[PDB]
């Protein structure tokens, strides 16, 4: 999980 | 305030006296810099093993996802769930956690402004066990663009019990980035977002990040109204009352009405  | 709290339909809201007042809305990010003078952050946790402070917000990300709860919701009680590092990058485990924390501290609000390609049956069960708990379950769509006829959509966007949000401009244009598929459920504004920055600053950010929050706090709104009603009668209620966009592959229900949404 990436920051969008 | 900011485009996009106009854009929402927000000031209607504000001066009815309708500010998210006695709303928890966890925003489950970098952190959220504290500090800023703007930003009034109630508690928190980090599940960030290397960062260690919530209230520390090494990447900016969380700060300025923070201040756009704030500005559509200025009297919801915000709390910081660090679940990102510096990078902007967090586990899998260390996101769960930072759900499971908030069903448990009575969270009325998630925000998950992150997004993956790839998901998990843990992952799914938190979130569905949010919506059981009662919480409205907010995410960026994401920020992948189109692929012919595939959904974009991230996870936990993705998910049917999470409200999926995209990206739209000040002209309700959708953006370039954003994620598409029929898991899209609402657009917000996200392109150019002024908001809050670590220490006491303001700028610019474009993405579903950006989208989020404002839906996020547009939830908040609706529960200042209407105390009584549940997360399943608080997201009908904003997909039920939207400005209707173009395709439903690509916009969703549409823009989002928190005016309309708050009968």
């Amino acid at each position: 999980a990436l920051a969008l | 305030v900011p485009y996009g709290v106009s854009q929402i339909k927000a000031p209607a809201l504000h001066s009815q006296g309708y500010t998210g007042s006695n709303v928890k809305v966890a925003v489950i990010d970098s952190g959220i810099d504290s500090s800023h003078p703007d930003l009034n952050v109630a508690g928190g946790a980090s599940f960030v093993p290397s960062e260690t402070n919530p209230f520390q917000d090494n990447n900016s990300h969380g700060t300025h996802v923070a201040g756009t709860v704030l500005a559509v919701a200025p009297s919801a009680s915000l709390y910081a769930v660090k679940v990102l590092g510096a990078d902007g990058s967090g586990q899998y485990s260390w996101i769960i956690n930072g759900i499971e924390w908030a069903i448990a501290n009575n969270m009325d609000v998630i925000n998950m402004s992150l997004g993956g390609p790839s998901g998990s049956a843990a992952l799914k069960a938190a979130v569905d066990k949010a919506v059981a708990s009662g919480v409205v379950v907010v995410a960026a769509a994401g920020n992948e663009g189109t692929s012919g006829s595939s959904s974009t959509v991230g996870y936990p966007g993705k998910y049917p019990s999470v409200i999926a949000v995209g990206a739209v401009d000040s002209s309700n244009q959708r953006a370039s980035f954003s994620s598409v598929g029929p898991e899209l459920d609402v657009m917000a504004p996200g392109v150019s977002i002024v908001s809050t920055l670590p220490g006491n600053k303001y700028g610019a950010k474009s993405g579903t990040a950006m989208a989020s929050p404002h839906v996020a706090g547009a939830a908040a709104l609706i529960l200042s109204k209407h105390p009584n009603w549940t997360n399943t009668q608080v997201r009908s209620s904003l997909e039920n009352t939207t400005t209707k966009l173009g395709d439903s592959f690509y916009y969703g229900k549409g823009l989002i009405n928190v005016e309309a949404a708050a009968q």
